[PDB]
RNA sequence: UUACCGAUACCAAGCCAUAAAAAGAAGAAAAAAUUUUUUUUUAGAAUCUUUUUAUGAGUAGAAAAUCGUGGGGU
RNA sequence: AUUUCACUCAUAUUAAAUAAAAUAACUCCAAGUGGGCCAUUUUUGGUAAGCAGAACUGGCGAUGAGGGAUGCUCCUAACGC
RNA sequence: CCUAUUAGCUGGUUAUUUUCGAAAGAUCUCUCAGGAUCGCUGGAGUUGAUUAAUAUAAUUUUACCAGGUAGAGAUAAUGAU
RNA sequence: AUUUUAAAAUUAUUUGAAUUUUUCUUCUUAUAAUUUAAGUUGUUUCUAUACAGUACUUUCUUAACCCACUCGUCUUGAAAC
């Protein structure tokens, strides 16, 4: 039994080591990509052309309207997304179908392209996780990696950093990770919304559009 | 007295409480009143097949016995 | 309000009085749940009587404990005292209302021997 | 297992480290970066300036071009208006 | 820096085009400067304008670039002319208004207030068509001409906007509006 | 609030605890529940569930039927969570090893004669706690006469549901709507 | 009040402009099998076998074929529940639906792709990738060919 | 343009109940006294115990668990 | 067409996404209900109506809380302590 | 006295908590103040699911049909003009 | 009464590397302790050297701030003139 325990410990240590390297790699990538974007922009500026950045792959979508006075279609869409309360946020893999769905629920949500730091913050401060036999879940905050290394061991994402990476750049194993994440129960924003009635792109003050960068600020406020 | 003589109001909602239930989709719908002649031919074929199978089984049994 | 004493949290010192028990003598204060369309208590309008609810319940661990921290056990007879020789810290005796003065005294004596608290030792004193 | 607190990963250093093993190294790096004194930074500014000239020029050209385009558009609009009036 | 004073209208250069098709591989790109409160708003405005002018909708085009133009000399007073299209409750109108300001953005901020105030024209109903600095030989509006006068001077007839600390509701002595 | 079905809480549709107060049966369920939970063997769980079930869903399994089921694999032990009844319609009885909740006396006798074994559930557990070399069987469930009145109501076309009638004979439910001659049929 | 078998059919069953006449003689050669999906498109030039108003346009599995008939299992939404309706039609109205054939084509192509993959042992992702976001690009445009835009004045 | 105030909604934590989920047929821990005494506990009730997570509006209505009255056997 | 043999079709990203999708199906027994009313939007009759009559959806009814001074239905938002 | 006649109508219909929770559509009815039967609800139960699956979805993509309302037309047909 | 362990983290030691040359540089070989782990612990007063006091807990009674319409009932809708 002691021997077995020792073996287990060793395995754990190995996993941790592996994780660290992976994390480092991810870090290296992130900065590099950013640098490259800048370089590309510079090149474009130099040589008359334009560089359009890659369309943003994920989208963090925060619900605004609550449960009452909602059409059936929109309710269905919400259910599909997994936003059930007023300020349930969730990551969503931007697609064609997904986009269409969003458009159907556009007036009842905000969304945008989260940004890595914001995502990380969400995962750490607000990231809970479904831990149980399928359809019987229990919303557990992560803290340890063993929590998540169980369910997502198969798919080669142990620990929160891997998950974060997956989220940021819709990886091979994004969907599963997203599913594993219990919908983000956010606060209301500490300075406040402008007006949930009106759209974000309305020239007057509003909220419900695709605030495509500025979502991050909102998230920060309401983390 | 005069009445709300008809409305389809709420009906949809009512329907959607237990979903619009699909038919269960069974592999074998009955061939009861469908194409005669053909279906009797089919029946005959099936019978023949069964007979063949039985004969085979019998043969096997015999072999086992020695 | 909430009535902390130590680990004992009581969520509701006030009794839930029957609606309108204050208005008509015939309506006793014993809680009765208002059925009836238009009740206002049933409908829970601000400013009316509250409805007892399972939210008000005391924590499973401290529930029937008195301010003593001891479960009350009512006792009619010396024999009954004996179950609580092995539980003299967790349970406290109350002597039944119908027990005679001599018998009461005897019970009290027994309790003292056991070190078990008696919550109504003073009856007929 | 009995649920206890839920520890604030972002701050609670130990918890953070448990979560993300690499984190420590990153934090050390950050600290190191923070450490280095302002003289060096100041010096680097000159270098940056030296390196920037071409880029600056390019930027100017771009923005100038944009402005020119706008002006041309305006002129065209004016001409159109004049024509309409005529 | 003062955040009570700011109006957060910026100017954005947006460039976009229709997505290439087998039938039209090399489509035209369109640009514009757009006065908007943020980058996303700017984009949306651009899309709207594309829709209005060309056959082009956000779903069948792509934004090539969104730049953000910061004023080059944000502390030089300039005389800005603007040409608007706006909608009244009764109908639709052009007008040309002039604003002496420190940046295009500032002028536009002024403009929106003025249209809201003077015509009850809300931001939705307005379309800025061009703003350009008018050199003072061609300034047509009298309220701008006056400012352009040689050795400009005037007294300070505004009332004090004391800080909320020293705004106290009981006063020893009846304050004076004259000052000097 | 939260837009959910049944608000959060998960419906479970079946039995929970046996409503029986039969001390032996309670003991049995205790045992098999324990076995289910520890020896997560499926078999055990199934057994537990069947023990919990009501009397109609523990229909009697006939000796003949048992024999038929055992036919292909001999020696292994048929387990039946209900009663096993004897069959006069059988002639010969093979060497059967059967666990059941109840054996009707004659059936038991027959089994004994066959040189077989009647095992109770505790015995089975003792012998085969993971149900190795066992076979769960059920008697005919929807063969009940009550069940013949269920389904589509007689009146709906192509329904083979017995009407609840006082008696049989021409005088009772054999005219209008039962023959083309009296309006319609079925 | 008036719910006859051809009500609300002034346009459903009207033959389209410059397509009167009758069903072409080559339409009777469409091969059908017990399982084919099948549109029901009421050519009202034949009055025999005319399926009801509602089934016009609705597809279904063929469950029965006859001399000149086709039984079609078609779903009908009926208040609280969809149910299977056995619509017996002539061939003139039943047209072979095309949805299934799109799938069929894909299947065929996929088989070939699978074979190719096996030839070389590779993890080819078959499943249709939906229109995702576009990747990064660097689009060369001359400053000559970038037509600046302003809103339009009113007229 | 900021800042603020502002719900039984949101968030964090606690407690109640419901639902489901984990999981369960042997042993010294401490303090106080002065190495030995005294003080409390030293659990194992399956519709039960421990822990977890989510959820909690409600007339007509349905159900379950409780509470009480007159009498019966124990 | 059915049958039995072959050979072989993506699969852990699961033959496009997304899904507190099995809280599902199904059977049984029975309750209450079968006077409705309002709001947007579409709409019929009518000069119109807080009128009569419909459609889609949501409410009220059965529902309090915060706002609309006040208010069965508007806005926010649905309620264990 | 039969007789506590009958009433599709009016009034009333007695403890607590917890849990789930409607309908005021539809068809037939000497029916329109009622009833039956569907619908919606509860309970009971079984088979399932418990394997982040497959069934399944008031959802969307990708194909593929069906349409004749808004619009449009009158130097296209009909009917105005 | 052994997931309040394990590991993470930290301190003081010990072996070997690394390019972020660094009194918080990182990993790892071993060893001890610690808490940032592994949901509040301590110190000092007070109640008090008290047996009920004017303190403490609690009932009632008044005020005060805010709120609160007659319950039952048929009814789409009752505080209803
Ligand atoms: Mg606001
Ligand atoms: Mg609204
Ligand atoms: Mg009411
Ligand atoms: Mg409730
Ligand atoms: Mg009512
Ligand atoms: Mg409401
Ligand atoms: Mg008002
Ligand atoms: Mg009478
Ligand atoms: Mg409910
Ligand atoms: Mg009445
Ligand atoms: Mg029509
Ligand atoms: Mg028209
Ligand atoms: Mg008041
Ligand atoms: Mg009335
Ligand atoms: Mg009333």
């Amino acid at each position: 039994a002691a021997k077995k325990i020792k073996t287990l410990k060793l395995i754990n240590k190995k996993k941790r080591n592996d994780l660290r390297q992976r994390t480092l790699r991810y870090e290296e990538e992130y900065e590099s990509e950013r640098k490259k974007i800048i370089e590309l922009k510079r090149e474009a500026r130099k040589n008359n052309c334009f560089y359009r950045e890659a369309e943003k792959k994920v989208v963090f979508v925060i619900r605004l309207k609550g449960v009452n006075k909602l059409p059936p279609k929109v309710r269905s869409v919400f259910r599909l997304l997994r936003l059930l309360q007023v300020h349930n946020g969730v990551f969503v893999k931007v697609n064609k179908a997904t986009k269409e769905m969003l458009k159907i629920v556009e007036p009842y949500v905000t969304y945008g392209y989260p940004t890595l730091s914001t995502v990380r913050k969400l995962l750490y401060k607000r990231g809970y996780v479904r831990v149980g036999k399928v359809r019987r879940y229990a919303r557990k905050k992560i803290q340890d990696n063993a929590d998540i290394s169980k369910h997502l061991g198969k798919y080669n994402v142990h620990g929160i950093e891997d998950m974060v990476y997956q989220l940021y750049t819709c990886g091979p194993v994004f969907k599963k990770v997203n599913n594993f994440l219990w919908a983000f129960k956010l606060k209301p924003p500490r300075k406040g919304f402008k007006a949930k009635r009106h759209a974000f792109n309305e020239p007057r003050p509003g909220d419900w559009g695709n605030r495509e960068a500025h979502i991050n600020e909102l998230i920060n406020r309401m983390i | 007295a005069k009445s709300k003589n008809h409305t389809n109001h709420n009906q949809n909602r009512k329907a959607h409480k237990n979903g619009i239930k699909k038919p269960k989709k069974h592999k074998f719908m009955s061939r009861k009143g469908l194409d005669p002649n053909f279906f009797r031919n089919q029946k005959y074929c099936l019978k023949g097949i069964q007979k063949k199978k039985k004969e085979l089984k019998l043969k096997a049994k015999q072999e086992k016995n020695n | 309000a909430v009535k902390k004493v130590g680990k004992i949290i009581k969520k509701r010192t006030k009794k839930f009085t029957r609606f309108q028990s204050n208005r008509f003598m015939r309506v006793k204060p014993a809680w009765r749940k208002p059925r009836g369309i238009d009740c206002r208590v049933r409908r829970r309008y601000k400013g009316t009587n509250l409805m007892p609810s399972i939210g008000y319940g005391s924590n499973k661990k401290t529930k029937f404990l008195l301010p003593n921290n001891k479960y009350k056990y009512v006792v009619k007879n010396v024999k009954e005292m004996e179950p609580l020789i092995m539980n003299h810290t967790k349970y406290c005796v109350q002597i039944a209302h119908n027990v005679s003065s001599k018998k009461r005294k005897q019970i009290i004596e027994r309790a003292k021997q056991m070190n078990v608290s008696v919550i109504n030792a003073k009856a007929r004193l | 297992k009995k649920r206890l607190q839920n520890k604030n990963s972002l701050t609670n250093f130990a918890v953070r480290c448990r979560l993300n093993p690499a984190y420590k190294l990153l934090r050390s790096l950050a600290v190191l970066r923070m450490r280095k004194s302002i003289l060096e930074k100041s010096k680097n500014k000159k270098e940056k300036r030296v390196q920037k000239q071409i880029q600056k020029k390019e930027l100017q050209k771009i923005n100038h071009d944009y402005y020119k385009g706008v002006a041309k558009a305006v002129k065209k609009k004016k001409k159109r208006e004049e024509k309409k009036a005529k | 820096i003062d955040n009570s004073l700011n109006t957060n209208i910026h100017q954005y250069h947006i460039v976009g085009r229709a997505i290439p098709t087998a039938k039209d591989k090399n489509p035209n790109v369109y640009r514009m400067c757009i006065f908007a409160k943020n980058d996303t708003n700017a984009k949306s405005r651009f899309w709207y304008f594309m829709k209005k002018i060309n056959k082009l909708k956000k779903s069948n085009g792509e934004l090539l670039a969104c730049e953000q133009i910061k004023e080059r000399f944000p502390l030089r007073v300039k005389n800005y002319g603007v040409l608007l299209r706006y909608d009244s409750r009764t109908g639709t109108h052009n007008m040309y208004k002039e604003f002496r300001d420190t940046t295009k953005e500032g002028a536009i901020a002024q403009l929106y207030s003025e249209m809201a105030g003077r015509h009850r024209a809300r931001a939705s109903s307005i379309n800025i068509i061009r703003i350009s600095e008018i050199s003072s030989s061609l300034v047509r509006r009298p309220h701008i001409k006056q400012l352009l006068k040689r050795r400009l001077r005037f007294p300070a007839l505004h009332l004090p906007t004391l800080q909320k600390e020293y705004r106290k509701k009981f006063a020893s002595k009846r304050p004076s509006t004259y000052r000097m | 609030g939260i837009a959910l079905k049944n608000v959060g809480r998960i419906k479970k549709h079946g039995r929970k605890h046996l409503v029986s107060k039969n001390p032996y049966l309670r003991l049995l369920v205790k045992l098999y529940n324990f076995l289910a939970r520890r020896t997560n063997a499926n078999f055990n769980k199934i057994i537990a569930k069947r023990l919990i079930m009501p009397k109609r869903y523990r229909p009697p399994l006939s000796l003949s039927k048992l024999q038929y089921h055992m036919a292909n694999h001999p020696n292994d032990i048929a387990v039946v969570v209900g009663s096993i009844t004897d069959d006069k319609r059988l002639f010969s009885l093979k060497q059967l090893k059967v666990c059941a909740l109840r054996f009707t006396e004659t059936a038991r006798k027959r089994i004994e004669d066959a040189g077989g074994e009647c095992l109770t559930f505790d015995q089975l557990a003792l012998k085969y706690p993971t149900g190795k070399k066992c076979v769960l069987l059920r008697g005919p469930t929807k063969a009940r006469t009550a069940e013949k009145h269920f389904g589509k109501a007689p009146g709906k076309p192509k329904s083979k549901a017995r009407p609840y009638v006082r008696s049989k004979g021409r005088k009772f439910e054999k005219a209008r709507g039962r023959r083309k001659s009296r309006a319609y049929k079925k | 009040k008036s719910r006859g078998k051809r009500s609300g059919t002034r346009y459903k069953f009207s033959k389209k402009f410059r397509k009167h006449g009758e069903c072409t003689a080559n339409k009777y050669l469409e091969k059908l099998n017990y399982g084919d999906y099948v549109d029901i498109v009421c050519d009202s030039t034949q009055q025999k076998g005319m399926p009801f108003n509602y089934y016009h346009g609705k597809t279904g599995k063929i469950f029965h074929i006859t001399k000149r008939g086709v039984g079609v299992l078609v779903n009908k939404r009926v208040k609280h529940r969809i149910e299977q309706k056995k619509v017996c039609v002539r061939i003139e109205h039943v047209r072979k639906s095309r949805c299934n054939e799109d799938f069929l084509l894909r299947k065929i192509k996929n088989a070939e792709l699978i074979k190719e993959a096996k030839l070389k042992n590779e993890h080819i992702n078959i499943k249709r990738k939906t229109e995702g976001p576009k990747p990064a690009a660097m689009i060369k445009v001359p400053p000559s060919k970038i037509i600046t835009i302003e809103p339009l004045p009113f007229y």
